[PDB]
This record gives C-alpha cells, structure tokens and sequence, in this order.
C-alpha cells in the first residue's frame, strides 16, 4: 500500500491509496514553548506538532510550516512528516510508496527539496508529486473541467479537457484561507475584539469556519446587516466570552470575489476562473464552463457555489450554461483524488523509486511529474 | 430609434475604480461613475456603422470624457426645463441604459459606487443627468433614499 | 462488392459501388495533441482521425494530408484509408475491389504512391484511378458536358464530348474551398474577428459553408452592403460568443471569380471555363457551351450558378444557349459516377488485378488508368 | 511641420517630420491610484499619463490602451494623445498634419475611429495612417525587402519589392513583447520571486530588456545553464532586493522561434519569415533573403540577428544568401521611416485632408491609405 | 548504397510535435521520434524511382508506421547479434542518416526529444534502432550520457 496526498498550507491530509477518506488530518502547525518552564512537568517537549498544538496553543507560538503553498521552514516541515508518518499513520515510510501535493507555479525548489527529504531522511522505496486540480478532478471522476482550487494558501484553476492540461492557462492567486483569516481579525477589531498573533488567529480561524458565508448578492446584503439584526449571529470564546458577528461573516469571504478589500489588485476568484477560460481553445469553452469544479477548504462557505455560478454567468455568453460543481466532500477532494490515482494499477510506472532517484538526483522530479 | 445597437460584453469592468480609492479622500464618484457607464455603453463595432455614429453622437453630448463638458452641462442641466432637447436626449439614452444586456452588473456596480463613495450623497437633489442614469441601472428609483449604512453605536 | 473511395482534399467520401449515397463522410483530417498529459489513461491514443479528430479539435493540431489534390503525407493518409476500410465500412479491403479518385494533371508518383499502397498495405484485389471531372458526368448521367469540379483542393474542368476527353483542354487551378477559407479568415480580421488555430480554421469553414453566397453583381452587392445593413448575418461559435458579418459573405466566394483577390494571377473559374471550351475544336463547342456541369462542395454556394450563367453568357457570342446544370447531389457527383463506374459490367475488364502490379508494378496505373 | 506618432503598443513615439529621432518616447500607460490617498492636496489627478503614471506605479494599476496593436480603450488613448500634442510635443494639432501608424491586418474601424479622433476631436487640418513595416523600409532606405517588425503587441512580416507589397503575403503574428514579459513572469516563478501580481510588471520587462538574450543553439545553452551556473546574472529590484536569473534569460525569447511554452500553435518568426518569403512570386524570393529587415523593440534582443539568420538559412536552399539586416536604430525605424515619408514632397498630395474627410467621413481612411 | 537519394527539406517539421504534449505523462518519445526521423528519410520524387523503391524497402523494414511492426523489431534488435542482417540495414541506413542534407536540423530535434519527452532516458541501455538513429544524427554519442538538467535546489 502507498501513503497518499498532502502538502496542505493549513491542514494535512494523510492516509493509504485506496481508502476512502484520510486517516489522519490534524492542522499543518509546529508550536514552541513561551512564558514557561519553572515546572518540573510542566511540559517537557520543545516543540508540539498538528493536535495536541492546538490543545496547548495558549502557552505555545504557533507558525505554519507552509505559507502560500510554499513551505518556508524544512526542519518543522520534517518534524511534521515525521509526525504524519510515526504518530499518526503508526507506519514505517521506508516500505510505502508516498504520494505528495503541490499547487502548480510553485518554486521548483520547492519539490526538488521535497523528493530529497522523502528520499533521503524517510527512505521511502518511490514516491511522486502531483498537481492539487489535478487531483481534484480525479476525486470528482471527470476528465475534463476547470477546476477552482483553494486551500489555506493558495487557490489555483487548472483548466483539463480529456485529460489534457493546457499549463498556459494555468491561474494562481496567492489569496485563500489565511489571508480571509487575516482580514477577519482585522475587521473584527472595528467590532471592538483584538484576537492578537498565533493562538488568537485559530479562534478567528474557527470563527470563520463556522460563521462566515458567501453573500449572493453582497449590496443586498449589506443593506439588510445595516437595516435589521437578523444576520448577527454570536460566538463564545475559549474563555467563556461571547462575540457579536453580524456584517463581518460575509465581508470577510467577499475578499474572494473583490481581492481590492485586502489591498490585492488581482480580480476575484470569479474573475481569475473566466480569465483562465478564454485562455483555453474556442472549442473547449463550452465544456469547461460546465464541469466547474470545486475543491479545497476555503470553497466551503456556504453559498459560496451559488455566488460563482451567479458571476461566472455573468461575464460569459448568455447561451452558455455555467454549472459549477461542489461535492460536499471539497475538503478532501485532492486527497480523495490522490487515493483514487495512486491506486491504480497503471499508475504504478509512473512512481520515482529510489533507484531513478539516486541516478538522477533531486532533479527527476521535474522530468516524472506535472 | 438606436436599432440593432450591441455593446462589447464585460468592457467596463476595467473601468471600475478600487473599492479603497472609492473611500480616497478627494475620489470624485460622479464622473469616475459616468466613466464607467461611458464605457459600458460605448457600442461594440458589430453594430451598423449609422447606428453606432448617431448614438456615438448621442452619449458624447450626454456622457462626454471632457471635464469641462461634463462640468458645462452639469450645470446647463440646472435649468433642464429650458433645454427640451436634452430632456428628450436623456430620456432617449436612458431607454438603451435599461435595456443594456449588463444592466444587472451596472446597477450593481452602481450601488457600490453609493455605498462606497457615495454617489447618490444629495439623494432628491442628485444632478438630472446622474439621476435618470441611475434610474435606468435601477427603475423603482429607491437608490435616491436606499443607502443602508449600519451603525455601531449604541447596538446590541 | 467493389468500394468507391473519394478521397478529396478536404472530405473522404467511401461506400459500396451501386448505392446511390457514399456511406461514410467524415474530413480528411488527423489531429494530434498539442497540450499536455496529465491524467493516468487519458493520453494513450496519439493522433484521431476524421470525426473524432473534429471532436476533440480544440486540444489537437489538425492537419490535412491532402492539399490541392496531391497527398503530401503519405502516412497520415495510410491512417485515413485504414480509418475508412475498418471502422467506417467495417469491411476487410482483401475482399472488395477499390475503386478512388484523382484530380487531372496530379503528379504521377501521386498515383504510384496509392496503388503501392492499396496492393502492398491493403492487399485490394484489384483497383482502379479515376479522374473526378469524368465520374461526375456518369453522375450526371450525359456523355457529353465540361465539368467543373472544385472540391477543398482544386478546381478543375474537364471538356467531354460524346465520351471522348480532350486532354489538351483540361484546366487546373489550386483554388478551390481551402484557400476561400484562409482567405475568409483574413477578411474576418477587418471585423476583429481572429481565428489563427487550425481548430479555428475549421470553425471559419462552417462559417464559410453556412453564410457565404454568390453576388450576382459584384459591384452592386458592394455597394448594396456599404449602404444598408440587410447583408449581414450573424453566427455563433462554439463558446457561445456570436459574430456577424456583412460584405464578408459574398467577398470571400467572390475569390472564385477574381482570383487577385488571394494574390493569384490566374483567371476566375468563369474564364477558365470558357477558355477550355475555346480551346476545344470548334464543332464541339456549342454542346459544351450547353452541358456545363458543376460538382464539388465549392460549387455549392447560393447564387454561383447564376453567377457563372451570367459570366460565361457575358462571354460567349450572344447566339449560343449557356446552361449551368448543378444538381442538388453536386457534392456527391463524383462519388455517385464512381459507384455507376465501378458497378458497370463492361468496366470488370478495366480493373488493375493484384497479379498485373505484381508483373508491372505501380507503373501499371499509368498504362491502365486515365 | 507634421507630426510622426508611432502610437505603438508599448510606446509612444512623437516628434516632428524632418528629424532624425522622435521627440518623445514614453509608456503607452494610463495610472489610476488604488490605494486611499488620503492627505488634504494630494491626489486629485485621477489618472496619469506615460513617464508619469510609471513613475508613480506603486500606487496606481496601469493599464495599456492599445493591446496587440489595437486600441481597446478610446477613452484612454485620446488621454495619451492629448498628453502627446500637449505636454510632450507642446504644439496645437490643429496646425500640423499629424501621420499615424498601426500594424496590418488590423480591424478596419481601429484606424476608422483613429482618423475620427484626429479630425474631430484635436482637428488636425490633415491626417495619414501608414503601416508600420512599410515604414521600416523608408527607414532602411530600401525598396526592396520583407520586414520583421515587432514590438510589444504585434509582430507581421511584409514583403515588398521595388515598392510593390504582396498583401496576400503579409503574416500577422500576436505574439511579441507583453507575451514574452508575461512568460518571463511565469518562468520567473520557477525561482522564488513571484510577481505572479499585476503590479510589477513593468519590472520584470525591465528584467526582460536588461537580461535576456537570444541563444545561437537552444539546447546548447541549456546544457551550460544546467552545468556551469556561468550565465547565471542578478538584478536588483527597487526594493533593493537581488533576483538572481539564469537559463530564464533566453527562455523567455526563445517563445519567439518556439511559439510553444506560451500554448500558441503558430510557427516561430523564423518559420513565419520563411512562409511570407514563400508566398510571394518565386523571382522575388533571392531578393527577400538577402534584405530581411528587423525592426521593432523586441528585435533588440542580443543574438536575434544571429538566430534569425540561422534559422531561415536552414530553411531556405543552400544556394540562397540569407542576410538580416538590423541597424542599431531598429527601436526607432518605423518612426524615423515616417518622419522620411512624412517630409517627401511626393507625399503632399497623399495626406487625408479635413476637407476630405467631412465629405466622406471615417471611411475615407480606407482609400488613401494602405 | 543509395546514390542519387533525395529528400524534400522541411517535409519533416510539421511532425514535430509541440513542447508541451512532449511533456505528456503517456507520451510516446522512441515512436514519435522515429515518425519524426521516417518523415525525413522520406525520398524526394525526384529520386529514381529504381532507389526510391530500394531506399523505401529499407526504411519501411527498419523504420516502419504499424506499432506491431515497430514492437516487433525492437524485440528482434535486443538480439541483435544473431540478427547480421538488420546489422547490415541499421549500418546502412545510419549511413544514409549521417549524410542527410538536414541532418543538424534533425540533431536539433532529436536533443529536444531528449531534453523534453526523455528520449535517451535509458543512456547507454537504449535500444538498438533508436541508439544507431542517434548516432546518425550525433557522430560522437554523447548522447548517451543523459541531458544535464537544472537542479533548481541549492543554488548559490
Ligand atoms: N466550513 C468552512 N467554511 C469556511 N472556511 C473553511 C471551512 N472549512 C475549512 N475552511 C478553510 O479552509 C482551509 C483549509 O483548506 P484545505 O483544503 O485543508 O487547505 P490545505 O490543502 O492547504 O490544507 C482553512 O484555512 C479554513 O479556514
Ligand atoms: N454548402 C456549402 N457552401 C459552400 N461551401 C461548401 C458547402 N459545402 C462544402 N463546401 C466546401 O467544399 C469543400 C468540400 O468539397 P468536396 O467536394 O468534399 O471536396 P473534396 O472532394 O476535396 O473533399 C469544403 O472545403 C467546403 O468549404
Ligand atoms: N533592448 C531590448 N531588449 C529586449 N527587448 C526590448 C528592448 N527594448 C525594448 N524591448 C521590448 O520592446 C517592446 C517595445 O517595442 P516597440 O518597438 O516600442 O513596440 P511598440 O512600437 O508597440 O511600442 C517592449 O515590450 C520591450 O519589452
Ligand atoms: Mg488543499
Ligand atoms: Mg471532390
Ligand atoms: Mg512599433
């Protein structure tokens, strides 16, 4: 059996080709000690990774590894596959196949570094990097269909027809979960709530989770937030402090459709998946804005599926029929989709093994994988 | 009276201003606004070549780029009961505003212009040519009392 | 059963000898992917040809191996002629005597080539070279007329009286409906319409085909067009974008008549016509003047034999009667003699046998074949 | 006097008929500020216009009125325009004749609205609209020779001899400097530095003008970039940060003879010079060869000449001289060409008067001028 | 062997295939390649017919368009040594390769085959046609030792 898909800015995604759902996902976060130690107890560890971080978030500094796709910091990235693999998967990675992610226009260095740890401090027998979207559309079992993923660092189209990618229209905003996170305590500050660096940031993490949705029409809404209280909604603190949200919950998704909001001058999500369209051949259009599919964390707003079929049939031909497809398991459409692809008996030649490695270096990786 | 006139889909969204400029301090809403409506309706070359000089004609005097044309006829619309003739012009480009196929995407453009930058500010008192181009973007004509602003003081 | 293969420049039109109809059109055309990979069992098919070729245009390159009626790749033409045999006739070529077509004053290696090919690659018991301008008057049924015949290719006319050629007044021009379509591309740019893709060439041929007419007078319809909007029509492509065109539409056939329009010295298909008949013998010319047959898809535009009635009449000396005979099977002439041909009983004897290329070689079509 | 504008997709160039360089050369971009301002006094300009919108860049998005040789947004390049007469040239319209130029194969109501503007909105008393290869010509001082110019929205080849253009022949190609600045800012990801942001592009053009480079023999040079590391070359951005680039420098060029890595199906330059060349008359072909001239800034590269010069000798007969000729002045030639042709005495009579166009109306445009 | 033998220049150009499908994850390098080199090794009309006939014996044995047929050398060549006479019609078609009008054009290609699609990925363990193809086209065979490649990781 071969370990699957993640390379998640925000979350990981592990488990075995094959099953249905990962195994184990727990946040993609290494956490170090502060403002402590007179205990003989009090914590021993330096360092506390993915769950049982968050448990200890209060007296830790939590940093993500990865940010915007990238991953910045290699020895807690280490830290965290050797998590993933040890104490999560309870497996050996020298006798499974590892199967890894990445959003494409990523560094090369960034896969190059990555097929070296697995390599060389996991001894994993073979391994392979492949393309988020491209995952995704495996997950929902098409071949063609534009594919809008967004994670919590990077949201990304991938345009593929019958299998065929067409990497000039590839598009990449560096605008996801994480910076919707970022506006949202920055716009809850106007409400009269602080939520300061690290541990805060994942309570406003979980806020959004929970209360933030994608408004069909963002001027209506507005109006109704202003004239009427209906849209507030409460949530209650670690501490037992309850918080007011009412306009913020679908300002803060609405930095997708107008990046503007945070500084951006990149259009919206909306925007970037027509663009990437109409980059693609004349002929491949009409199947493209049908097969519009959804994947990753940050499109699980609710009403989020509704708004981008709203937009997208603006900006395109009225005989057109946009049909944007949203399975409920988004979250894990690129996992799923890793599994599925790993699995297949045909796509067992296509594995790196150690062998190939050794004779070609880190290098390989761009001429065995998309 | 402007048959067979088309316009060229999604050729105003480059014209649109960013919403953080909307709040700039000396952001002039009104003719960054007709800018953006200048453009929406500037005709797509598909349309006959009589029919797109005579409305070309039409939203030059109407929606002219000149800032001293804009400002002149700002104010030679004060008395706009003097001028028959650019009433009847007004009323003829407001017909092709509510019939523009994009005419969801420009009143909601429109809005944000209010909201943001507050465009319908003077709400009644909004100037003859602003206000019959928003009343063709939005035809019940609520935006002249329609912005909502929430407020934080004193709320639950 | 013996099959009549017309293997034109642009469609190839295959069935069995007898029937009224060819069973199989499909274009003369063999796509290849031209983007990337990128999914497990997507990708294995390299090349399509014909429909599915058309299909998926817009991820291939498309090519024809056929241009102005001389077959330039030999191998893709093997992929054409494999395509028709098995897939579309679903017949085995050992059992069936094939019977195709060439236009006239074509290279000999060209007819070399296709007998090597159809008695070493398909094992055709026997099989015969036809020239398309004659097949078209067994269609027609006469055995006396000047056909003119201009398919994808090349336009020609060949001037038959009482069953007898005179190859002496053949005419042959590489102008024909592939240079009417590159040229209706280049005036479509006047408009802003680009089409630059060979997907995109063929999107400009449907246009051609359903929009583009004969003018009676050229001149009027200018002006008639400048003046007023009535001429123009518009067209929907693929992605629902939707382009209209005026003057465009006549302009483009207009080509036929004024080759200068296309940089070509030559005379338009009118004069060439009239200049056969000139060069036949003068008590001959009065039953060409009467039995001009036209045939091919180019010869299908509304208005062209109105237009080449009033061009020849304009020609010709005022007493002789000029008659246009372009029955609605126009496209399919030169399929429909073939089938006559090939089913006649005192053709069996015309046939070239396996056993007399075995004696002879591919020099055996010149001896046999017209 | 009259006045030369080489409108120009990139760049304006303006001065005056007569002499030998333009006045002005400036960015063909229109600023608008994102940010808020937000001081009492400042910014109350609401757009800027050429040295001064790319001065101010960090706080505007700028946008390009002209795009592939045609004019998207009228509203913008009557802004250049105006600043053009009236800031750069300091002179009234209303007194010089003024000759434009635009790219061939162009939209018919581009150079219709051109002549609109000029006449009504800055009366002008006299107006021409030339095509820019034929002025490469003047400026070359030949009469005889296909010019390949290419600039930042359009590269086309016209073949002329003893003055006589082969407008059948002329191959428009919509690929050219902006293409290249965007690959060059997909390439340019592979590395770390991701401007993957519409705000410095500008700086990644000047990137691309400093640094790339065409190379003799693509394989070659990327067998030394993987080995050496000695072509490696740094630039340092405004920020002060150094990007270190290396095979990127001649990637990015290489699009021009390889239009692939951008996903176009066209033929290179080299391929496109060879196809004009063969359009035309097979007694002007020897003359085309040895007189190809190269203008336009994206011409500028170092090695072009050379690669160019490579490349068609591979393609044409051995027998043929092939000879590039690219003066250092290349940037400039199509405005020093029309500062020639606008001071002929023989072109006096060949301008389009106001007189004449009140009488006829924008479609005089298409009579008087090629 | 083959006096007289001639090719149209560029006839083999348009089967060259794009970068971008070069770099599909089922693409098929050995067979398109060899496609690219039978295209070129196609004779010119104007060869006569006697070598024409000749020639194309040759390349149709040793470059032939059935992937069966093209399976079934490639199997028969991992023997090569009990197989004298494919040595003989690999030996001299690699002599006509060597002596083609076209043959840097062709090299050009090939190291683009190489560089993209991984044509030479096997080295020195490349099979028997393809090797002998390659030396043709590269005299020295330093295509045996794989393209060098960029490793983007630990740059100064
Ligand atoms: N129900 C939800 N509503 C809104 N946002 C969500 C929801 N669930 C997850 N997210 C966001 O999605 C992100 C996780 O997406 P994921 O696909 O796991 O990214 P990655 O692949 O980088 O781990 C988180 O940053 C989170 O903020
Ligand atoms: N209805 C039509 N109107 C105008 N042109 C047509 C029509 N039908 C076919 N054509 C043209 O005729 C050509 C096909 O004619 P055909 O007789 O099949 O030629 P070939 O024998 O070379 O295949 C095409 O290039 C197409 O552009
Ligand atoms: N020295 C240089 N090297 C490479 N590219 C250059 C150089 N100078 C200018 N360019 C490119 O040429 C383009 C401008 O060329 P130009 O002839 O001015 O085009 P246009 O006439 O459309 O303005 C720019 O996009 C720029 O990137
Ligand atoms: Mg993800
Ligand atoms: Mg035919
Ligand atoms: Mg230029």
């Amino acid at each position: 059996t071969a370990l699957v898909c993640d390379n998640g800015s925000g979350l990981v995604k592990a488990g075995f080709a094959g099953d249905d759902a990962p195994r184990a996902v727990f946040p993609s976060i290494v956490g170090r000690p502060r403002h402590q130690g007179v205990m003989v107890g009090m914590g021993q560890k330096d360092s506390y990774v993915g769950d049982e971080a968050q448990s200890k978030r209060g007296i830790l500094t939590l940093k993500y590894p990865i940010e915007h796709g990238i991953i910045t910091n290699w020895d807690d990235m280490e830290k965290i596959w050797h998590h993933t693999f040890y104490n999560e998967l309870r497996v050996a990675p020298e006798e499974h196949p590892t199967l890894l992610t990445e959003a494409p226009l990523n560094p090369k260095a960034n896969r190059e570094k990555m097929t070296q740890i697995m390599f060389e401090t996991f001894n994993v027998p073979a391994m392979y990097v492949a393309i988020q979207a491209v995952l995704s559309l495996y997950a929902s079992g098409r071949t063609t269909g534009i594919v809008l993923d967004s994670g919590d660092g990077v949201t990304h189209n991938v345009p593929i027809y019958e299998g065929y990618a067409l990497p000039h229209a590839i598009m990449r905003l560096d605008l996801a979960g994480r910076d919707l996170t970022d506006y949202l305590m920055k716009i809850l500050t106007e409400r009269g709530y602080s939520f300061v660096t690290t541990a805060e940031r994942e309570i406003v993490r979980d806020i959004k989770e929970k209360l933030c949705y994608v408004a069909l029409d963002f001027e209506n809404e507005m109006a109704t937030a202003a004239s009427s209280s209906s849209l507030e909604k409460s949530y209650e603190l670690p501490d037992g402090q309850v918080i007011t949200i009412g306009n913020e919950r679908f300002r803060c998704p609405e930095t997708l459709f107008q990046p503007s909001f945070i500084g951006m001058e990149s259009a919206g999500i909306h925007e970037t998946t027509y663009n990437s369209i109409m980059k693609c051949d004349i002929d491949i259009r009409k199947d493209l804005y049908a097969n519009n599919v959804m994947s990753g964390g940050t499109t699980m707003y609710p009403g989020i599926a509704d708004r981008m079929q709203k937009e997208i049939t603006a900006l395109a031909p009225s005989t057109m029929k946009i049909k944007i497809i949203a399975p409920p398991e988004r979250k894990y459409s690129v996992w799923i989709g890793g599994s599925i692809l790993a699995s297949l008996s045909t796509f067992q030649q296509m594995w790196i093994t150690k062998q190939e490695y050794d004779e070609a270096g880190p290098s390989i990786v761009h001429r065995k994988c998309f | 009276p402007f048959s067979g006139l088309k316009f060229k889909q999604n050729s105003f969204l480059s014209t649109v201003p960013s919403v953080t400029n909307m709040h700039s301090m000396h952001f002039d809403a009104r003719e960054t606004f007709l800018g953006v409506i200048r453009k929406a309706l500037e005709p797509d070359t598909s349309t006959p070549f009589p029919v797109r000089r005579a409305f070309d004609g039409l939203r030059a005097e109407i929606l002219p780029n000149d800032t001293i044309k804009s400002a002149a006829l700002k104010a030679q619309c004060s008395d706009i009961d003097k001028h028959p003739e650019l009433k009847a012009k007004m009323e003829t480009l407001k017909e092709v505003i509510t019939h523009h196929p994009q005419k969801e995407k420009l009143a909601e453009i429109a809005l944000q212009f209010a909201r943001e930058a507050g465009l319908t500010r003077l709400k009644g008192e909004t100037d003859y040519v602003l206000s019959n181009v928003l009343d063709g973007l939005i035809g019940d004509g609520s935006w002249r009392a329609g912005p909502a602003y929430e407020s934080y003081l004193n709320k639950p």
